This record gives structure tokens, C-alpha cells and sequence, in this order.
């Protein structure tokens, strides 16, 4: 048959503003066909890894759930975007499992998210009590009790708020320019699987 | 629950936060520098008190972690620093006194002019005007007007100021639990907590005097043959005994000795190395510059540099109305950021000097990946030092000749090496006992040894003793003559280029010996190399996290500064000079015999 009713890649990918890592949006995809290929071949991903499948099982093989994790980090913490790392971001901001079959999307917007007074809109969580779970979030802004004394919501020496920004400035180096991160997760579960690959006719 | 996790999630907010604040100043710091305009400097302003005013707040924050309860020598590092309280110790009046007696030093000593008494009728500044003079004419009479109208200047401005300056700083280290300011200044090089490569900071005032006992023999050499040279453009003047006139070292202080080789060289009519014309002739630029540096970086192991540093650099003149600050400055912004700071003309000098601005972007970029309070050099000299490297390994003709500048059928011969190693000399072996004398004299005026009414005698003492230079007429306690000097009058530790000129021979010698160089060490080139370029990124890696003493054993296997590559350095220009000095004068007694 023919081929419409795609699945909305571009309203989450090329989207005007991104979320911050704290609290990264989550969007639920289903009952449509999603061209992989067409991500792959675009040449502006400087970061494209997959880790249960390859673009050509992308193409073949058909899912039941698909969920499209975006946020905003720095260029140093993309490899912290990975099932296994243990690093400031993937402790207490975004968890992935160790046993995650899933695509890890990755690319420069040093020209969209800097500004030159400095973009102090995309916040990461600094410090937490513990690690989260993996697909956890958080978006509380509780004062973090580093210390026996009690915080009582206030400012302290031992007692810190959760939340830094991000500088971004134009002027930074790559590692610090701001990198859209977009996770996707693949999945079955007993359900009847809907999404999956464009059919040559 | 325990003392060092709450320093480590103290020490990676304070991380965080000073990154930010950091690379706003810095930046603000850029845009003043390279955009000389009055918001500029309000915005340079507001930024340096923003981050002065975090560092005293953090700095009062630290004190509530004490130091005896953490076990890890790497927060201890960082903690340090943030616990030293520093001209926060006094009072408000006494800090606002001493910041408006140092902003006043700094005012004066940047707006002294050098009209003629009873002719006032034109004059410039010090840069365009003293070091022309003082560099280029070979006159007697001028260059001694020159120096004692700046000097008595300088001097009256100088001397009561100078006075309120080292009470107040030695008020401010004896409240820092310090002996003395010099004592504070030798702190930097202070090793602790580590068994066997602790460094006392009273051991350096005894290794400083123990490498130049050694130094003292050429130097000796270099100063008879000097001295023997300079008769031949006043005859009169000097004797063959005595020491030299003040005024005729082609510097205003004798800092440097670099002016007097046109007057000094020993074989003239050998063609030296110039590679200039060669270089307008061939149309370089100053990308092409920069460009043949990175390659001659790369071409050792180290990484290239980034598009950024490309982008945002500024190595030309911006334009008319947009004045800058022509000083070579390496820039360190932070976050990624590393620009160079430094306007080029088509000059051997500017390329060499290319080199020594990207080796220290290069030292910056080292230590990247360290913590904030860790992005520093191990101590004052090694940061100067990494440039030097540079700088020598750039200045050989097997580099030149690599890069196609200096034509190939150059022949090295006795004569060519001869006089390149002079100088060399003149530049970096006539730089020490300046360099020593100064520190020791500023060290004896710190901890109080001498009184008020023998600063000048003592300091004219010591430099006929150490550097062998008599006044040209005689000074007394009115004038403060050291303190025509940049260093001094702002405030700035000076025992660093004695450090950086041997730390330059220990790890030039350790990388040509690496590089597998038979030859002489003024021929080497540590191009080419990975094996050495791995031994110098490995120390160049560590930043402050580590003790200097085991950074400096890591590349030359010895834990002290140590003089013995200075010597072998320049080991064929020894034996030429002892060769040469068969009938003259070698070395001095104090004397007088000159002038009295
Ligand atoms: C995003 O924008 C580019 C450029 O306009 C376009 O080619 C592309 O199809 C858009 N969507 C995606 C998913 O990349
Ligand atoms: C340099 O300063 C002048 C002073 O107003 C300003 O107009 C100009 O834009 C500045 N240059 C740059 C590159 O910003
Ligand atoms: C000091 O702390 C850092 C950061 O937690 C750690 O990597 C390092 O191993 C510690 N050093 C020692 C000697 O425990
Ligand atoms: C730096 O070197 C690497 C490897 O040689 C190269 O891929 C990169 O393009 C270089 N960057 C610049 C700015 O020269
Ligand atoms: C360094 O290696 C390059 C690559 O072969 C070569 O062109 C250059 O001449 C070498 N330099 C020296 C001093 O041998």
C-alpha cells in the first residue's frame, strides 16, 4: 500500500526548545511507521550509537513501544549517555539500563542553545541523596543535607541547592558546547506491536 | 556524616561555580584587553570584584572544614588554597590602604615621562622612549641622563610608598601565620604531606644560593669577556679591572642582555641566522605562523589546537580605532576557551615568540580535565618554563632548515654556533645573578635584616658582590632604585625566571635524551618525536595535583631543581670564553675602580 502517517520524528527532533537533563521529556510513540534510515543518513548526528540493534534490524524488525527521551547536556557527558557509565549526569539525572536495546542520538547545537550573555535556562541536578533508578525522574528541588545539621529549606554551608546551570556561551570549546541528546528505547511486551519500518513497493 | 564528603561536595559546588565566574572575568578580562574602552574596563571591574567577592566568600566557607580531619592529599590541595585568608586578614582600612597604595604604584609607574630638565618641550613614555635609547644608542652621556632621570624619578615617587607597602605586607603574613612576605612568596614552592619528597620552604633559599655558586664561574667568564668587549665603545669609561657602569648593559635594569650582542658579537663577518628576509621574501603571514608552530607541535604528540582558538584569536592588529595591549599574552579562559593574545609582524623574534605563547596554550590545555583549584602550574616557573622549551627547540637550524626557511646549504660551523650560543648567554645566563640578587635583596628587606637608612647600600652592595655592576654616580636612601622595575613595584614574585631558566635546561636535557639526539644540546630538536612528546604531556598533564619535586622526577628522575644542564648547555661557549679569557681579568673584586 501506500506509505502515510509517519511517526512525528520532526516535531521531537527538530523541536524549537529542548528540556534540561533534570527533567527530560518523554514522548510515547506508537500506531505509525518511522524511517531510521533517513535519521541515519542525515550527516548533522555527530553522535549516533546503538546498542541492541543496527540500522538494518532498525528497518526490519517491528516494536511495540518506542520512547523518545530528549534533553540538553554538554559534549563531555554524551559518553555518559550509555548503559554501564557511572558519571554525574547518569547518576542523578538520567539513568539508562545496563541491559538497554535502544539508539543514543547526539548532535552539536552550539548555534541554536548558546547565547552570548550566557543560557543559564538549562539546569542539571548536581547533587542527590541516591542514585537513580534507570528511566527514573526527578524534577523536586530539595536542598540537598550534605551535613548532620538540618537545612529547614534554607541556604547553608553544609546545606546546597540541587540545581546548577549550564553556562553555555558560544565562545566555549567543544565538550562544553550544548549537545541535543535525543535517547529512543525499543521494547515488546504482550501487546500487539504497531511501529515499524517503511516497506519498499 | 564524615568531614571529606562534605569537602568534596564543597570543593565540586566551589568547582562549579568558580568555572562560571572564572570565565566571566576572564572574558571580561579579553574585551578590555583587545577593545580598549571605558565599559570595558567598568565591566573588567564589576567582573574582578564579583570573583574577588565569591573567592572571600568561599574562602570564609572553608575555614569550617578543617584540614587534620581530611585524608586525601587532593582535597587537601584544593582546600588550601581556599583556606589561605590572605589580605582579608586585616582591617578594612588597613586592606583599602594597601590596594590604594598598590593601585598608586601602578599609576606611577605607567605614567613616567622622559623630558629633559630645563628643556620640557617634548617627551614620550617609557616603551616607545627609554627603550630605544637604552637599546640602541651608543652613547655614554644620553644613556646616563636617561637612567638617572627615571631612576631619581621613579626613586622619590617610589620610596615611602615602598615603605608602607612591606610593612603592611609583613603585617599581612605575620597574621597569616607566615615569617615574612618573602616567606609568604616562597610558599608556592612548599611541599607537605609527602613522605619523602617534602620541600621545605626554607630550603629553597638554600638551593637558590647552592645552584649559583655554580652558576658564579661562567658567569664570571661571560662578565670578563663583556668587559674586554666593551672597551672598544668606551675606552675611557670602564677599566679592565673593575666592574661595569650601570647604564651601558643595553637595559634599563640589566634585566636583559640581549641588546649588547650587536656590540658584543665575535664573529661579524659570519653570516648569523636571520630567517626574516627569507621570510617577507617567501610571503609568509600570521596564520602561516601559527600554522607551522601547530604543525611543529603535532609533529611531537601533542594535541592540535581547536577551531575556537582559531576563531577567536587575535594575532593582528584589529584595526584604527581599536587599540590593544601589543603585550604576548597566552590566554587561559577556561571551559574549552584558549586564545593567544599577541600582535605579529614578519619577525624571527614574533616566530619564536609564537612558540613560546602556544606552548604555554598548550600547558593550559594540559591540565584541563584537572579541578579548577588544580589548573595551575606545579609551581611559578614550570609554566614559563613549558614555553622555553618551546622556544629552544624552535630557535635550532635543524628546525629551521626542516620547515624550508633557512636555506639548506646553511652550514653549521664552529663560528655559527659560537656566536648563537653568546646569544643565548646574554639572554638567559646574564638574566641570573640580576634575578638572584633581586630576590635575595627583596627577601633580606621582607624579613627585616635591613633597616630603612641601608636599602640602597645594601642593594648597590650586593649588585657589585653578585652581579659585578658599579652605580654610575653615587645613590643614597632618597632614591629606591630597585623599584623601577615592573615586578616590584606590582607586586609580583621574581624568584620564578630563575626557576624557569634551569627547569628549561633539566627538561631540555630529559627530552633530548629521550629524543635519542647524539649530538650537542644547543643542536637538538625535540621535533618528531612521540617518545618524548609522551614523557613531556605526562607532567604537563598533572596540573597542581601533584607535588613539583615528583612532576620534575617524573621526566628528569631527580625530585630538585639542579644546574648541571645549564653547564653542559653551554659547554662549547665555556671553553671558548676560558680559552679567550687567557690574559684578561677573569672575575672581580668589589670595588670602585671604575667609578667611585
Ligand atoms: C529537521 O530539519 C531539517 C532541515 O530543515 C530537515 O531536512 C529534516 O527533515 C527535519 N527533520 C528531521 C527529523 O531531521
Ligand atoms: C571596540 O570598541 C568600540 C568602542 O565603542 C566599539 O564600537 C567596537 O564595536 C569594539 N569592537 C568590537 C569588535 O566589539
Ligand atoms: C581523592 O578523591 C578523588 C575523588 O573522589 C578520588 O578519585 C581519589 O582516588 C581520592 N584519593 C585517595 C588517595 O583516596
Ligand atoms: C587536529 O588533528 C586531528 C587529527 O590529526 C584532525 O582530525 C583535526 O581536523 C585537526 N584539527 C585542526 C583544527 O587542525
Ligand atoms: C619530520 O618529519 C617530517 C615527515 O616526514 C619531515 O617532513 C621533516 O623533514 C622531519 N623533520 C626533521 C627535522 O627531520
Amino acid at each position: 500500500p501506500n506509505i502515510t502517517n509517519l511517526c512525528p520524528f520532526g516535531e521531537v527532533f527538530n523541536a524549537t526548545r529542548f528540556a534540561s537533563v533534570y527533567a527530560w521529556n518523554r514522548k510515547r510513540i506508537s500506531n505509525c511507521v518511522a524511517d531510521y534510515s533517513v535519521l541515519y543518513n542525515s550527516a548533522s548526528f555527530s553522535t549516533f550509537k546503538c546498542y541492541g540493534v543496527s540500522p538494518t534490524k532498525l528497518n526490519d524488525l517491528c516494536f511495540t513501544n518506542v520512547y523518545a527521551d530528549s534533553f540538553v547536556i554538554r559534549g563531555d557527558e554524551v559518553r555518559q549517555i550509555a548503559p554501564g557509565q557511572t558519571g554525574k549526569i547518569a547518576d542523578y539525572n538520567y539513568k539508562l539500563p545496563d541491559d538497554f536495546t535502544g539508539c543514543v542520538i547526539a548532535w552539536n547545537s552550539n548555534n541554536l542553545d548558546s547565547k552570548v550573555g550566557g543560557n543559564y535556562n538549562y539546569l542539571y541536578r548536581l547533587f542527590r541523596k541516591s542514585n537513580l533508578k534507570p528511566f527514573e525522574r526527578d524534577i523536586s528541588t530539595e536542598i540537598y543535607q550534605a551535613g548532620s545539621t538540618p537545612c529547614n529549606g534554607v541556604e547553608g554551608f553544609n546545606c546546597y541547592f540541587p540545581l546548577q546551570s549550564y553556562g553555555f556561551q558560544p565562545t566555549y570549546g567543544v565538550g562544553y558546547q550544548p549537545y541535543r541528546v535525543v535517547v529512543l528505547s525499543f521494547e515488546l511486551l504482550h501487546a500487539p506491536a504497531t511501529v515499524c519500518g517503511p516497506k519498499k513497493s | 556524616s564524615t568531614i571529606e564528603e562534605q569537602a568534596k561536595t564543597f570543593l565540586d559546588k566551589f568547582n562549579h561555580e568558580a568555572e562560571d565566574l572564572f570565565y566571566q572575568s576572564s572574558l571580561a578580562s579579553w574585551n578590555y584587553n583587545t577593545n580598549i574602552t571605558e565599559e570595558n574596563v567598568q565591566n573588567m571591574n564589576n567582573a574582578g570584584d564579583k570573583w574577588s567577592a565569591f573567592l572571600k566568600e568561599q574562602s570564609t566557607l572553608a575555614q569550617m572544614y578543617p584540614l587534620q580531619e581530611i585524608q586525601n592529599l587532593t582535597v587537601k590541595l584544593q582546600l588550601q588554597a581556599l583556606q589561605q585568608n590572605g589580605s582579608s586578614v586585616l582591617s578594612e582600612d588597613k586592606s583599602k590602604r594597601l590596594n590604594t597604595i598598590l593601585n598608586t604604584m601602578s599609576t606611577i609607574y605607567s605614567t613616567g615621562k622622559v623630558c629633559n630638565p630645563d628643556n620640557p618641550q617634548e617627551c614620550l613614555l617609557l616603551e616607545p622612549g627609554l627603550n630605544e635609547i637604552m637599546a640602541n644608542s651608543l652613547d655614554y652621556n644620553e644613556r646616563l641622563w636617561a637612567w638617572e632621570s627615571w631612576r631619581s624619578e621613579v626613586g622619590k615617587q617610589l620610596r615611602p610608598l615602598y615603605e608602607e607597602y612591606v610593612v603592611l605586607k609583613n603585617e599581612m603574613a605575620r597574621a597569616n601565620h607566615y615569617e615574612d612576605y618573602g616567606d609568604y612568596w616562597r610558599g608556592d614552592y612548599e611541599v607537605n604531606g609527602v613522605d619523602g619528597y617534602d620541600y621545605s620552604r626554607g630550603q629553597l633559599i638554600e638551593d637558590v644560593e647552592h645552584t649559583f655558586e655554580e652558576i658564579k664561574p661562567l658567569y664570571e667568564h661571560l662578565h670578563a669577556y663583556v668587559r674586554a668587549k666593551l672597551m672598544n665603545a668606551y675606552p675611557s669609561y670602564i677599566s679592565p679591572i673593575g666592574c661595569l657602569p650601570a647604564h651601558l648593559l643595553g637595559d634599563m635594569w640589566g634585566r636583559f642582555w640581549t641588546n649588547l650582542y650587536s656590540l658584543t658579537v665575535p664573529f661579524g663577518q659570519k653570516p648569523n641566522i636571520d630567517v626574516t628576509d627569507a621570510m617577507v621574501d617567501q610571503a609568509w603571514d600570521a596564520q602561516r605562523i601559527f600554522k607551522e608552530a601547530e604543525k611543529f607541535f603535532v609533529s611531537v604528540g601533542l594535541p592540535n589546537m581547536t577551531q575556537g582558538f582559531w576563531e577567536n584569536s587575535m594575532l593582528t592588529d584589529p584595526g584604527n580605532v581599536q587599540k590593544a595591549v601589543c603585550h604576548p599574552t597566552a590566554w587561559d579562559l577556561g571551559k574549552g576557551d584558549f586564545r593567544i593574545l599577541m600582535c605579529t609582524k614578519v619577525t624571527m623574534d614574533d616566530f619564536l615568540t609564537a612558540h613560546h605563547e602556544m606552548g604555554h596554550i598548550q600547558y593550559d590545555m594540559a591540565y584541563a580535565a584537572q579541578p579548577f583549584l588544580l589548573r595551575n602550574g606545579a609551581n611559578e616557573g614550570f609554566h614559563e618554563a613549558v614555553g622555553e622549551i618551546m622556544s629552544l627547540s624552535a630557535a635550532t637550524p635543524k628546525h629551521l632548515k626542516s620547515i624550508g626557511l633557512l636555506s639548506p646549504d646553511f652550514q653549521e660551523d664552529n663560528e655559527t654556533e659560537i656566536n648563537f650560543l653568546l646569544k643565548q648567554a646574554l639572554t638567559i645566563v646574564g638574566t641570573l645573578p640580576f634575578t638572584y640578587m633581586l630576590e635575595k635583596w627583596r627577601w633580606m628587606v621582607f624579613k627585616g635584616e635591613i633597616p630603612k637608612d641601608q636599602w640602597m647600600k645594601k642593594w648597590w652592595e650586593m649588585k657589585r658582590e653578585i652581579v659585578g655592576v658599579v652605580e654610575p654616580v653615587p645613590h643614597d636612601e632618597t632614591y629606591c632604585d630597585p623599584a623601577s622595575l615592573f615586578h616590584v613595584s606590582n607586586d609580583y614574585s621574581f624568584i620564578r625566571y630563575y626557576t624557569r631558566t634551569l627547569y628549561q635546561f633539566q627538561f631540555q636535557e630529559a627530552l633530548c635524551q629521550a629524543a635519542k639526539h647524539e649530538g650537542p644540546l644547543h643542536k637538538c630538536d625535540i621535533s618528531n618525536s612521540t617518545e618524548a612528546g609522551q614523557k613531556l604531556f605526562n607532567m604537563l598533564r598533572l596540573g597542581k595535583s601533584e607535588p613539583w619535586t615528583l612532576a620534575l622526577e617524573n621526566v628528569v628522575g631527580a625530585k630538585n631543581m639542579n644546574v648541571r644542564p645549564l653547564l653542559n648547555y653551554f659547554e662549547p661557549l665555556f671553553t671558548w670564553l676560558k680559552d679567550q679569557n687567557k690574559n684578561s681579568f677573569v672575575g672581580w673584586s668589589t670595588d670602585w675602580s671604575p667609578y667611585a
